[PDB]
């Protein structure tokens, strides 16, 4: 590289800020996004104790600190916080000022509107940008699969929404966004655990709780039989080693925390799973499309990555859809990166390189331009 | 214990046989002429410090500089001179960062020979090749070629 | 509060620096006078700025030896 | 190669850290009469139009204020980049710092004390 | 005097027994601190590459599991296909 | 040295007074801390008889006097006792002045409040001070081992307390502070060597009692296996010669007065032994830190310094940890001065220094100020 | 005589001296020998942890080859029947 300016493609998410210079294949650092003031008093002096260890610092410190998301459901509730995660991010692990490169953060749909104008307000005023444009989650996910037409269904960390598109028109009124995601099935197994004896409480165990989803858990193909069948053998009963020893057995609470996405009456939310929203989002669409959303169903995001999910959300949809369609569900293996590489292609293109919102654009019209036709 | 070397090295023969009669004041008895934990240990009882053997055989392989495990002679002599300490706190470490940098004046966080020899060239003195080598060995412990910040550092800890 | 912030170092160091300037009743000599007090102040500004300058240099520098270090490390 | 050059060796690398240190500060001195020499003008304003005189120094005023202004810009990045160096240090002290704290030994009384003590009673001249 | 010099007589013995039988034992601690040296680092070898079988076995596991799973799904596919 | 100002390290300790200047190896003045008062008439007129002989002075008259340590455990309970011998250690030991001395005393963990605040007016009143600070026991023994983490076991002569800390940030829910210590050894040795016909009694003849103690007594690695050999063959009983002759032989006495503290049932305590109270200290901590915590157990103290303890200890927590973590004990030689190197170290820091209670401080807020911000 | 005495007790003292050196070193020197066995078994252990973990992988590799193969067989068969 050289001269030029390359574009920073940052994507904020809820659970792992990813982020990397646009035209890679692969974000540059990937680190979780939680800020954990210590909690114990502290006896060492010249220590050099820090006040607040962000990202990755603070899941190796993990056992003396209160580590918190300062982003719950897609929406941003605690923004000194991701101020100073932005901050780390830009400084620490990328090493690059941001006086001289456009961003292009990532923004779930149907979100409030008073959290993306913070945003581009901290952009443009904090770390004082040349250029930024706030992209939805799930254009860039279509983006990437190589498409332009299809249905996207971005099971993230923090919420699922499923944006349908054919194309290259987005149809606004079919868009169902709903707030089960990879943090909700995090709590039901933490929950489902305390059945065996085994009680993580802390908010640094939540992170154990979470390795073990991540390592065990499956989604089933048939729930009944997978349940009949864990009561009567043994052959399910994984073990995993906790971060000082005592083994643990997993039995049934294997399949039963990631089942919970196809019946979120689980952890008592009254609406239907992620193979039922996707079917009524698809019947709202026109008569004429149906049949290309239905063979170009796409997965992304990170919670769509259990082991068999693919098949059995086909067979749900199957079961759904009339008899004479083509259900075809495409789950690219990079799919936890999906978002940015689509990101990356994006910021790349030369036919978007006039839509950024300059700051002589803010400086304007404030920071209500983004609503604006700069989108 | 290279401060000690130096000072017992700019003693003459004259004081080189001055500091080998307190030698034979110290070794008395010894068979081999190296004062092993055995005279050490007696001395320390007489003295009124009641030590062990792994403070002395420490002292030893700061001046062992064979690996034969004794304390001969010259080693002695060391083991002598460390009755008395002078060689503390290492300068500034700021100082000999600033200084080290002055020194990389490419800023390349690493000293090459072609700066080294430049500034020898400025001093002009007559130039050892092997201490040279053996000084770049023991900085270059990781075999970079190059001393580092912490290379030059090891060099002079516990100098002066 | 981060425009705040923004806003804040801007806006009260410009007022700390403001003052209320009345040049027309001023003479020659307090005219002058002033005149030198801008460039007193002007020389304070320089100075602080090379120092800036040279303090970022040797910040690039530190950063360069902590790249180094932390390769180091590995 | 003996001692000694190891002792001349340590004069040369005190001498060359010396020259450094003389080489710095005439460096500043000449950062000194270059910041002198390039930044600004002196002003003569005798018997001349005093209205005039008073619209130059509001120009001169401005110009001040946007100087101060790029002064106060590089001040904060500055400081910033200082905060952001001081968290990089502490956490290569964190890392590689530990058990390198220095110390000194006296436990063991200088060598004249070690002589009289195993001389005896004879140690009496010296 | 008589019995004093008997003293100095089984004194002198009992140094001679004490002297002989401590160079004996720091001889053989010295030989047993060298083979405990040995057996240490034979311990912290064999340590090491206990790890990497483990982090190897850890590996073929994630990959056997994966290469199941995809396995039984095609298996249901050629199924249905059938 | 010359100008400038050297703190003085004082360490109460209970049973041996350590002190010295900051900045040394090991504490240039160490003597028993009693002080015995002359119990019999005397009739030599001007021989220059005193009215208490203290630390010293007082274990080579001890033939004629009533020894009496002013500190029970941990805790001090005659304080003029405790002044005199302070007074003694400024004056006759180190012969300086405490009008030009900051000082740093010692204290146990969990100790009554009133001990510490008597402690720090006695400093300021009596030999007034320029600036004192009290420090915990182990922190220092940690400081020494050059550590930032691990569990420290300072099983002194007085109270035997276990202080787990991670990062240096010390965990105050988990101290396990247990009484049993060097001096409850010694009296069960005394009660023990009566089973052959040595009867003890004297306050004078308890000093002859831990000399035994020191000298021969050892941890067995197996207890019963011990027992069982000692009552068969004869390879045990060594023999030790009193100071007036009579040597006396000890037999299975050897090895069962430091297993009290393995088996604090001995002397009647209810209390589990030092092997399962670090056990039960490490597992009060958060689970992500055991690991460390097990890797990292220190010993320090005076009683911990039983030829074979290092190994007993190991093989205990072997058996109570789970087996896939690695257990180790730092046993460093110099464990009887650790806490003391560690104050030394810690006095000599720049970053402590101003963490003292200067006078003034005191003059403003009272002896209470020590449970105040300056700990 | 008296001298003789004196020399006495001052041999005495050196033997005693002397004992208490020998003994030190003779429990130094059996220590580290009973701290060596414990060394050579947990060695033995590590060995035959590592053994048993090349076992396993060696088997696991295997077994991943061979369901391999199937699953490309069967997606062979897939593609054929689609
Ligand atoms: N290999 C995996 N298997 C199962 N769940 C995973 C896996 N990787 C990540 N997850 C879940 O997905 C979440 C990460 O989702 P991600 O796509 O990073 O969210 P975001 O959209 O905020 O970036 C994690 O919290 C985890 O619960
Ligand atoms: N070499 C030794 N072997 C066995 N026990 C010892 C040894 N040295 C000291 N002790 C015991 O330890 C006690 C001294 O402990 P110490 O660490 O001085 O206590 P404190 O913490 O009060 O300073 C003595 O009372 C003695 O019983
Ligand atoms: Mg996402
Ligand atoms: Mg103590």
């Amino acid at each position: 590289d050289d001269e030029e300016t390359t574009a920073l493609v940052c994507d904020n998410g809820s659970g792992l800020v990813k982020a990397g210079f646009a035209g890679d294949d692969a974000p540059r650092a990937v680190f979780p996004s939680i800020v954990g003031r210590p909690r114990h008093q502290g006896v060492m002096v010249g220590m050099g104790q820090k006040d607040s260890y962000v990202g990755d610092e603070a899941q190796s410190k993990r056992g003396i600190l209160t580590l918190k998301y300062p982003i719950e459901h897609g929406i941003i509730t605690n923004w000194d916080d991701m101020e100073k995660i932005w901050h780390h991010t830009f400084y620490n692990e990328l090493r690059v000022a941001p006086e001289e490169h456009p961003t292009l953060l990532t923004e779930a749909p149907l979100n409030p509107k008073a959290n993306r104008e913070k945003m581009t307000q901290i952009m443009f005023e904090t770390f004082n940008v040349p250029a930024m444009y706030v992209a939805i989650q799930a254009v860039l996910s279509l983006y990437a699969s190589g498409r332009t037409t299809g249905i996207v269904l971005d099971s993230g960390d923090g919420v699922t929404h499923n944006v349908p598109i054919y194309e290259g028109y987005a149809l606004p009124h079919a868009i169902m966004r709903l707030d089960l995601a990879g943090r909700d099935l995090t709590d039901y197994l933490m929950k489902i655990l305390t059945e065996r004896g085994y009680s993580f409480v802390t908010t640094a165990e939540r992170e154990i709780v979470r390795d073990i989803k991540e390592k065990l858990c499956y989604v089933a193909l048939d729930f009944e039989n997978e349940m009949a069948t864990a009561a009567s053998s043994s052959s399910l009963e994984k073990s995993y080693e906790l971060p000082d020893g005592q083994v643990i057995t997993i039995g049934n609470e294997r399949f039963r925390c990631p089942e919970t996405l196809f019946q979120p009456s689980f952890i008592g939310m009254e609406s239907a799973g992620i193979h039922e929203t996707t079917y009524n989002s698809i019947m709202k669409c026109d008569i004429d499309i149906r049949k290309d959303l239905y063979a170009n169903n796409v997965l992304s995001g990170g919670t769509t990555m259990y082991p068999g999910i693919a098949d059995r959300m086909q067979k749900e949809i199957t079961a759904l859809a009339p008899s004479t369609m083509k259900i075809k569900i495409i789950a690219p293996p990079e799919r936890k990166y999906s978002v940015w590489i689509g990101g990356s292609i994006l910021a790349s293109l030369s036919t978007f390189q006039q839509m950024w919102i300059s700051k002589q654009e803010y400086d304007e019209a404030g920071p209500s331009i983004v609503h604006r036709k700069c989108f | 214990d290279d401060i000690y070397k130096a000072a017992v090295e700019q003693l003459t023969e004259e004081q080189k046989n001055e500091f080998k009669a307190a030698f034979d004041i110290f070794v008395l008895g010894a068979e081999d002429g190296c004062i092993s934990t055995k005279e050490l240990g007696k001395v320390m009882r007489m003295l009124g410090q009641n030590p062990t053997p792994e403070e002395l055989q420490e002292m030893i392989d700061e001046v062992d500089e064979d690996g034969s495990g004794t304390v001969d002679f010259d080693e002695f002599l060391v083991m002598m001179v460390r009755c008395m300490k002078d060689d503390s706190k290492g300068k500034s470490e700021e100082e000999l960062s600033d200084l080290f940098r002055m020194f990389d004046k490419n800023a390349d966080g690493y000293i090459d020979l072609e700066e080294l020899k430049i500034m020898l060239q400025a001093t002009g003195e007559t130039i050892t090749e092997d201490d040279i080598e053996e000084l770049m060995k023991d900085g270059d412990k990781n075999n970079d070629g190059r001393i580092d910040y912490d290379e030059f550092l090891e060099f002079m800890k516990g100098v002066e | 509060g981060k425009r705040q912030t923004e806003r804040e170092k801007k806006k009260k160091i410009l007022a700390e620096r403001r003052k209320v300037l009345a040049i027309d009743h001023l003479n020659e000599d307090q005219l002058r006078e002033k005149a030198k007090e801008l460039w007193q102040s002007i020389y304070n500004l320089e100075a602080e700025k090379f120092d800036l300058q040279e303090k970022f240099k040797q910040q690039k520098y530190e950063i360069n030896v902590l790249r180094n270090r932390i390769n180091d490390n590995q | 190669i003996s001692a000694s050059r190891k002792l001349q060796l340590k004069t040369l690398m005190l001498q060359i850290a010396k020259q450094e240190l003389e080489r710095e500060a005439e460096e500043r001195r000449g950062e000194k009469g270059r910041a002198l020499s390039t930044r600004c003008q002196p002003l003569e304003l005798a018997g001349l139009s005093f209205a005039e005189l008073q619209d130059l120094c509001r120009q001169l005023h401005a110009r001040v204020d946007k100087v101060d202004e790029e002064r106060y810009d590089v001040e904060a990045k500055v400081t910033k980049n200082i905060t952001e160096i001081a968290d990089l240090n502490q956490k290569i002290f964190d890392l590689r710092g530990k058990f390198k704290r220095p110390t000194l030994r006296r436990v063991r009384i200088s060598a004249d004390a070690m002589m009289q003590a195993l001389l005896g009673a004879r140690a009496k001249e010296t | 005097a008589q019995k004093d010099e008997e003293k100095m007589e089984i004194q002198e013995i009992q140094l001679k027994e004490a002297k002989h039988i401590a160079e004996d034992a720091d001889r053989k601690y010295e030989e047993v601190a060298r083979k405990l040296v040995i057996i240490e680092s034979d311990l912290e070898r064999a340590e090491e590459r206990a790890e990497l079988s483990e982090g190897k076995c850890a590996e073929l596991e994630e990959e056997l599991k994966t290469v199941t799973n995809n396995l039984k799904s095609l298996e249901a596919q050629a199924e249905k296909y059938s």
